[PDB]
């Protein structure tokens, strides 16, 4: 690694950084608060009784979570169909309006209960738009909607001027002209009454049995964001930095317990250089400090390939009680190299007054000195006169030019 | 670290940061040379001698007294009680940014300045210029006064009274190092200055620098990497061009410094070791002597000035 | 009347958390020495106060004198008028779709003659006595912030602490009090029904986009607020 | 510009401008500042020549560590070598030294040196070689009595 | 002054520039050091007296 960073292949002595110690995250927990107010989707799934075509009632759940469960209410559908959205994916997304509609219809009719569909019920009753984005549910209904004398309490509109909108609901139950006079609002010849009966049986056909039909729209307009909210995770694992993504503030770092006292009503907490240092845990009211996950820097000091090859392992900055003689400094710590208790001429810097060597063997580690020992005999009586002289000569280089350049 | 300030924990980020060039290697190369260099200062100028002196224990050098300027045996560490001052009041891992520590500490600095005092007090300037030589202090003290043209007798007469006024002098500078507290601004405001430097680099990471958001996690969940390239794109050249900039800057003070500490070291060597005729370079006046003192990040020169004062008129010819 | 808000009308900005701290932001503050309007001898006329920015509801009101707050469009047929009611231990927050008269009193039940509610918002009741509130509007998100501190304005420093949030977006441009007392007047066109209670002030306070440097202690509460477009020293 | 058409490919030749310019702003600025300092030191190389080479200096070490005597300058394809010739004293010997000297009531200073002494004898001879000679009033002079 | 400097009386502008990051309270703060270095500078060769 030292040659690769050095790009050469004869490294000198010295000390050489070549890369960064960092700690991979082992898990990866979510926890968002505790799953709440839930809606009532079994209100409309469960119903004792639904309601007619013609007046097909709509419910709205409103800031009540968006839990997509469906499949515990008669799993063996007839038809779990989707529109605009994905069976599974809809669990995991938000919008604004989650309307919910209902109707019971027979089960050769479902089909016209879709995008872009013709026939009686599709024109007259109930009118999807052609950009529907939600799913349509249809289960059959055979015991509880039909009696053995017919059911018919069940009514369709069989009649009517002109085809009805989008989502548009009719009650009205006006003579239908199908003649030339208006008929002064009296049902006879070519004046029919528009609402006919279904009058279900339990000996009826598959096609002709009941069908409890419910669709599910989905409206995302300009609004806040009140539903979807069946987010759930892991258990706290504390000393061990993993990745955290508690109530949306993602990161990465050890969850270690805290004592300093929150206001109830916050939740975040951040330090003077705009770092989450504290965060509410969602579950249970409890403070957890976010401390960096451990990272340093690695460094080969290499006595050079000329002598040998034995290298020392140095992580700065870094306490290596976590993750070959292992010794810590105050600059850091260093593997490959032994304490050596006497002191001798600094070879190698490392930092903090700890420098290595090769001792001639393996690489050693001693403090550096800074001279030799010497204590003159001050007398007031007493002086050191000389009696030779010696004629020294001193080397100093300086750089004086450089090379012109030009681009 | 080129890696880490730029691209958060994102591999993607990571392999878009190479196709840049190589200022990763760069950046890092230019600032451990800053590193190298700090690590050179400090030596040129504490790191003048050769072999370490010490006091005699007999704590009599004629009649000066010097137990503010030599270390105290009772402190743990071996520090004078001017350094043990002047230690109280110089004011000092978050992300990719580390702060290396210096070779040598605040003990052997202290050390080598308990040193060069033992030198200049019982040698005077010969340990300087080679072997130390034993020398009584009124002595050495008449060598520097005949060395500016004032004649030894009156110092080798007037010697109580010189060495109560030196004493006097060394008693009242640690009050009138207390009374300004800033009389060490040249040593704080570059701690202030490299803290403000450090301090910024992580305040614009905040910055979306264009893009929708800052961080990486919310770009790479939000938006497709088909069609979220420019957008990591310009978050690494904002980023790197913030670094470009503190790099820079940090070789202007880096450059400062090295002038600065060469200054530092003349000084020490023409004036600590030895006496020196030039006017205002060892003091405001007729310089005769000057004792180091370590500091955190610094050195403070105690230069001892005659003065003359009371003249009189007189006639000349 | 017209008095001053030396130092009061500051709250949290943010659902961040700090630790000794100074934290710089340019939100919708009140600003510090204002003229703020106190009503404290209109005992039930003029109920055209504005909504631009927000309102500083500040009260020393006894006990229970209040019944709530309305917050409307232009309080005429078929327009979005939120209702805050206070009842002793329930608050209902409802938005109708009603003419309101000049002053709606609450000793009377039903507001109006034709009442349209159509929202569902239920949460903890809320009603040296001083209740600071500051109420406004961004976002879609109708915010309230709400204080209960004893002692008018003192010269100490209290924050208000965000309580409650309920999502609306509608031009809100009405404000008007709703007191309590005994003699029962259900005519709503005579806006005249004095009667001998304790003092009653509601103050009216205009909220401004101002930037706001606050200083977080060790616990999180804010303590200090130095303003930036009133003094040079600030 | 072989590829991508040239209407729709000025995106990428800014980017790649803007890049390039980048490059070499910091670059520049990277000259300027070791520009600066190697003009630092060419001064003080320039100084010490004058000052050390030129002439003979009384500064510690500016001209070498220890007395400086004389300097000898050598070029080099980006530089100058100084060799300063410095007298060092060694070979040094304990001694007896003494303020002043009373003889006849006056006391007597030395004019150049201090006074030497080793063992019921004594001379004068400079700070700087031992030269022993006998304490004469050519090298001592009368500054008052000796109390 | 960066702000009028970059942004030409453009409120617009000036809304868009304190997303870049503080380099507008560092440009100005190291021209300010520089002009105290400066005054600085004619007082160390001419006010020795
Ligand atoms: C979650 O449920 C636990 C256990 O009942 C309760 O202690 C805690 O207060 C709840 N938290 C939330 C956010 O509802
Ligand atoms: C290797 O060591 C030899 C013997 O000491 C020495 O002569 C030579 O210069 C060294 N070479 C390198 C590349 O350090
Ligand atoms: C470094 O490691 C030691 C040995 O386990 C331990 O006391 C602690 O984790 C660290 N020491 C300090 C004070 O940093
Ligand atoms: C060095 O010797 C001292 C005194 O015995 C001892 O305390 C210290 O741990 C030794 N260091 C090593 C392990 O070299
Ligand atoms: C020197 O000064 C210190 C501090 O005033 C004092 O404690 C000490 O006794 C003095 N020593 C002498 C030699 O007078
Ligand atoms: C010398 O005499 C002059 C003229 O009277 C006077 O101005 C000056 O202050 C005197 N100086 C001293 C030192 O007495
Ligand atoms: C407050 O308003 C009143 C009435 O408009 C006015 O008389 C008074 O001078 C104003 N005071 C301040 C603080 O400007
Ligand atoms: C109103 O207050 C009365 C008295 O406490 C209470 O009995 C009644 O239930 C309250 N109505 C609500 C729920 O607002
Ligand atoms: C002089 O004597 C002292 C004390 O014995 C001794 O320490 C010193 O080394 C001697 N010096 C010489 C030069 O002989
Ligand atoms: C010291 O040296 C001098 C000159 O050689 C000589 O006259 C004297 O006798 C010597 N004294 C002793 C006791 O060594």
């Amino acid at each position: 690694e030292t040659k690769c960073t050095l790009k050469s292949f004869t490294v000198e002595k010295g000390i050489y950084q070549t890369s960064n110690f960092r700690v991979q995250p082992t898990e990866s927990i979510v926890r968002f608060p505790n799953i709440t107010n839930l809606c009532p989707f079994d209100e409309v799934f469960n119903a004792t009784r639904f309601a007619s075509v013609y007046a097909w009632n709509r419910k709205r759940i409103s800031n009540c979570v968006a839990d997509y469960s469906v499949l515990y209410n008669f799993a063996p559908f007839f038809a779990f169909k989707c529109y605009g959205v994905s069976p599974t994916k809809l669990n995991d997304l938000c919008f604004t309006n989650v309307y919910a509609d209902s109707f019971v219809i027979r089960g050769n009719e479902v089909s016209q209960i879709a995008p872009g569909q013709t026939g009686n019920i599709a024109d007259y009753n109930y009118k999807l738009p052609d950009d529907f984005t939600g799913c349509v549910i249809a289960w059959n209904s055979n015991k509880l909607d039909s009696k053995v004398g017919g059911n018919y309490n069940y009514l369709y509109r069989l009649f009517r001027k002109s085809n009805l909108k989008p989502f548009e609901r009719d009650i009205s139950t006006e003579i239908y002209q199908a003649g030339n006079k208006p008929c002064n609002g009296v049902a006879g010849f070519n004046c029919y009454f528009p609402l006919r009966s279904y009058g279900f049986r339990p000996t009826y056909g598959v096609g002709h049995q009941p069908y409890r039909v419910v669709v599910l729209s989905f409206e995302l307009l300009h609004a806040p964001a009140t539903v979807c909210g069946p987010k759930k995770s892991t258990n706290l694992v504390k000393n061990k930095c993993v990745n955290f993504n508690f109530n949306g503030l993602t990161g990465t770092g050890v969850l270690t317990e805290s004592n300093k006292k929150f206001l109830p009503f916050q939740q975040f907490g951040r330090d003077i250089a705009d770092t989450t240092d504290a965060v509410r845990d969602p579950q249970t009211l409890e403070i957890l400090d976010i401390t960096p996950c451990s990272f340093g820097g690695v460094s080969v000091i290499t006595p050079g390939t000329n002598t040998s090859n034995q290298v020392a392992v140095l992580y700065q900055g870094v306490n290596c009680t976590e993750v070959s003689n292992v010794f810590q400094t105050r600059a850091g710590c260093l593997i490959g190299a032994e304490y050596v208790n006497n002191s001798y001429e600094c070879d190698i810097p490392i930092g903090a007054g700890i420098c290595a060597s090769y001792q001639t063997q393996s690489i050693i580690a001693y403090t550096m000195s800074l001279g030799a020992e010497n204590s003159v005999a001050y007398s007031n009586n007493s002086i050191a006169i000389p009696t030779n002289f010696t004629i020294s000569v001193t080397t100093e280089i300086l750089p004086v030019s450089m090379t012109k350049t030009s681009v | 670290d080129c890696t880490m300030y730029i691209c958060g924990d994102s591999t993607e980020c990571s392999n878009l940061l190479l196709q840049y060039g190589s200022f990763c290697t760069q950046l890092k190369r230019a600032l451990t040379g800053i590193a190298v260099e700090q690590d050179k200062n400090t030596q040129e100028v504490f790191a003048q001698v050769k072999q370490i002196y010490k006091t005699p224990p007999i704590k009599y050098f004629g009649g000066f007294n010097f137990s503010q300027i030599l270390p105290d045996p009772s402190k743990p560490s071996k520090r004078s009680p001017i350094e043990d001052l002047l230690f109280n009041k110089v004011t000092l891992k978050f992300n990719g940014l580390t702060v290396l520590p210096p070779l040598l500490t605040d003990e052997m600095i202290a050390q080598y300045t308990s040193a060069l005092l033992a030198g200049t007090i019982t040698s005077g300037w010969t340990f300087g210029a080679g072997p130390a030589l034993q020398i009584p202090f009124p002595m050495q003290m008449a060598y520097r006064f005949n060395g500016i043209g004032v004649t030894q007798n009156v110092l080798y007469e007037n010697q109580k009274l010189i060495a109560n006024q030196f004493n006097s002098a060394i008693g009242k500078i640690q009050d009138s190092l207390s009374s300004t507290p800033s009389a060490l601004g040249k040593l704080q405001d570059v701690v202030n200055h490299n803290a403000q430097a450090l301090n910024t680099l992580v305040k614009q990471l905040s910055s979306k620098f264009g893009a929708i958001s800052s961080v990486l996690n919310d770009i790479l969940s939000r938006l497709d990497p088909p069609e979220a390239e420019v957008q990591i794109d310009r978050l690494i050249t904002g980023r790197l061009q913030s670094l470009q900039t503190y790099v820079t800057q940090q070789l202007i003070r880096a450059a400062e410094i090295r002038a600065s500490a060469n200054l530092a070291a003349t000084k020490m060597s023409e004036c600590v070791l030895g006496q020196s005729k030039r006017v205002d370079f060892c003091g405001k006046g007729y310089h005769l002597m000057s004792f180091p003192q370590s500091a955190p990040h610094g050195v403070v020169f105690l230069h001892v000035t005659y003065v003359p004062a009371q003249e009189k008129n007189f006639t000349t010819a | 009347s017209y008095t001053n808000s030396f130092t009061r009308g500051v709250y949290y900005p943010d659902k961040v958390f700090r630790s000794s701290v100074l934290h710089s932001t340019q939100d919708l503050f009140l600003p510090f020495f204002s003229n703020v309007t106190w009503f404290h001898a209109i005992h039930v006329d003029n109920p055209v106060l504005p909504f631009n920015d927000g309102v500083y509801f500040a009260s020393t009101e006894k006990s229970n004198i209040i019944r709530g707050w309305i917050f409307g469009t232009t309080l005429d047929s078929k327009t979005q008028s939120l209702l805050i009611v206070n009842n002793a231990t329930n608050v209902v927050i409802k938005v109708c779709e009603f003419q309101f008269c000049n002053d709606p009193f609450l000793d009377f039940r039903v507001y109006s003659s034709a009442n349209n509610c159509t929202f569902e918002y239920v949460s903890q009741p809320f009603l040296k006595n001083l209740r600071e509130f500051v109420f406004k509007n961004i976002d879609g998100y109708f915010k309230i912030y709400s204080k209960h501190t004893p002692i008018d304005l003192p010269q100490g420093f209290s924050a208000l602490e965000p309580l409650v949030d309920l999502p609306i977006g509608i031009n809100i441009t009405r404000f008007q009090t709703l007191l309590a007392l005994h003699r029962s007047y259900l005519t709503p066109g005579d806006s005249s029904s004095g009667w001998t209670a304790g003092a009653a002030a509601y103050y009216v306070g205009y909220l401004q986009p101002r930037t706001f440097l606050l200083k977080y202690n060790e616990n999180g509460t804010i303590t200090d607020a130095v303003d930036c477009a009133l003094d040079p020293l600030s | 510009l072989s590829r991508l058409d040239p209407p729709e490919a000025e995106v990428q030749i800014d980017r790649l401008i803007t890049g390039r310019l980048q490059s070499l702003q910091t670059y520049v600025t990277q000259q300027l500042i070791r520009a600066a300092e190697i003009r630092a030191s060419a001064n003080l190389a320039a100084t010490k020549m004058s000052e050390c080479v030129l002439g003979q200096s009384k500064r510690v070490d500016f001209c070498g560590k220890g007395y400086h005597l004389m300097s000898f300058p050598q070029s080099a394809p980006h530089g100058v070598v100084f060799l300063h010739v410095t007298y060092v004293p060694a070979q040094e010997k304990n001694f007896t030294t003494a303020p002043a000297i009373c003889h006849d009531g006056k006391a007597h200073f030395p004019r150049e040196g201090v006074f030497v002494s080793n063992g019921t004898h004594w001379f004068v001879t400079q700070r700087n070689f031992y030269e022993p000679q006998i304490i004469t009033t050519d090298n001592t002079f009368v500054s008052g009595n000796c109390d």
